[PDB]
């Protein structure tokens, strides 16, 4: 769930912080 | 969008040296990088994520080091069982992982140039209407090796095909085997049939040869 | 303990269609992202597509973008890749794979540097092709201190073929080489061994040809002209 926010990111090409 | 480059292509090391395998990314993967063995006819393994951590149940002898963009495998004491196909793979950019092109790992011996032997077709197969004729080179080291075929001394040209063995675990040697294609009918129409092969271990190329 | 089992490899026409399984055991399926992985003949291993673990997130190699339909069911810890309009550059062995990444995030968060494939299945062969099955014809490679024969295993369809020499119990000098791919569609191998000179007119060679899709067995006794 903070698993699949963050995958959705990630499959998105957004950039995480440091 | 990432691409993976390795170096070498082809390694040769001797029996119990050691293995250096470069991989370089095109951008930063930090170390997000794996490697693989690839064994003939066996599923890939992996030996190393992280860049360096070593997986479950693979030696010591298998280590790796780099971030950023430039990675390092490398594998001690080489051993026949490490001939294979080694592959990293990046997943900086993960889910879209990529993987390097391959670097083949071969046990380095002593140069050893091929025995050539030449087989004309079979009468079995001239009553099909079709005829092949064969070129093995045998037992030889290095891999590269250039066969020309020759039909009454014209050079053949988009006729043939080749394979060549897996390394042998035993003798370190490869094989390679031409095939020339003919029909019957001009099978038929040429008398002298010669294969002229090219390795780095004859000082000359070796032509063997027959009369249909 | 972990498996991937794979299946439903085979035959299929330019534009045809077939469905591949990834049948696995010994781990929690519904923990792990999987992938698909194949290896074209002479070619580098390549990325295939991805299925994120509770199967909400699909990506695809750009190969094969918009032909191929990566899914998974979670109650019986089974992946499928159904592949349509297959083209003949599709053919080779498939390979599914788990993916560590994120795997432990509910012990550890998350940690992009730990990934990677750990386990793969043992990959399934898709030949895309127009011929129809056939068995070989074995033609024989008479030899000319140290004598080479053989046999040519011409014109069969689809791989693979098997060869032994003196029904296994000749293994000292064989090479049996990779099979090539004719213009015609059908495969071709040579198998050969050296042997010393004098057995030639002492001891008999015979290769052993077996070809499991047509259900052909051929046995060819080699011996001087």
């Amino acid at each position: 769930s903070k698993r699949s926010f963050i995958e959705d990111l990630l499959f998105n090409k957004v950039t995480l912080a440091d | 969008e990432i691409v993976m480059t390795q170096s070498p292509a082809t390694l040769s090391v001797s029996p119990g040296e050691r293995a250096t395998l470069s991989c370089r990314a095109s951008q930063s993967v930090s170390s997000s990088l794996a490697w693989y063995q690839h064994r003939f006819g066996q599923a890939p393994r992996l030996l190393i994520s992280g860049a360096s951590t070593r997986a479950t149940g693979i030696p010591g002898r298998f280590s790796g080091s780099g971030s950023g963009t430039e990675f390092t495998l490398t594998i001690s004491s080489l051993q026949s069982e490490d001939v294979a196909v080694y592959y990293c793979q990046q997943y900086g950019d993960w889910p879209l992982v990529t993987f390097g092109g391959g670097t083949k790992v071969e046990i380095k011996r002593t140069v050893a140039a091929p025995s050539v032997f030449i087989f004309p077709p079979s009468d079995e197969q001239l009553k099909s209407g079709t005829a092949s004729v064969v070129c093995l080179l045998n037992n030889f080291y290095p891999r590269e090796a250039k066969v020309q075929w020759k039909v009454d001394n014209a050079l053949q040209s988009g006729n043939s095909q080749e394979s060549v063995t897996e390394q042998d675990s035993k003798d370190s040697t490869y094989s390679l085997s031409s095939t020339l294609t003919l029909s019957k009918a001009d099978y038929e129409k040429h008398k002298v049939y010669a294969c002229e092969v090219t390795h780095q271990g004859l000082s000359s190329p070796v032509t063997k040869s027959f009369n249909r | 303990e972990v498996q991937l089992v794979e299946s439903g490899g085979g035959v299929v026409q330019p534009g045809g269609s077939l469905r591949l399984s990834c049948a696995a055991s010994g781990f929690n399926f519904n923990n792990y992202a999987l992938h698909w992985v194949r290896q074209a003949p002479g070619k580098g291993l390549e990325w295939v597509a991805i299925i994120s673990y509770e199967a909400r997130n699909k990506k695809y190699g750009v190969s094969v973008m918009g032909r191929f339909s990566i899914s998974r069911d979670n109650s019986k810890s089974i992946m499928y890749l159904e592949m349509n309009s297959l083209r003949v550059e599709d053919t080779g062995v498939y390979y599914c794979a788990r993916d560590l990444f994120l795997s432990d995030y509910d012990r550890s968060g998350y940690d992009p540097t730990r990934g990677g494939f750990d386990h793969w299945g043992q990959g399934t062969l898709v030949t895309v092709s127009s011929a129809s099955t056939k068995g070989p014809s074995v033609f024989p490679l008479a030899p000319s201190g140290t004598a080479a024969l053989g046999c040519l295993v011409k014109d069969y369809f689809p791989e693979p073929v098997t060869v032994s020499w003196n029904s296994g119990a000749l293994t000292s000098g064989v090479h049996t080489f990779p099979a090539v791919l004719q213009s015609s569609g059908l495969y071709s191998l040579s198998s050969v061994v050296t042997v010393p000179s004098s057995s030639l007119g002492t001891q008999t060679y015979i290769c052993n040809v077996n070809h499991k899709p047509s259900n052909t067995k051929v046995d060819k006794r080699v011996e001087p002209k």
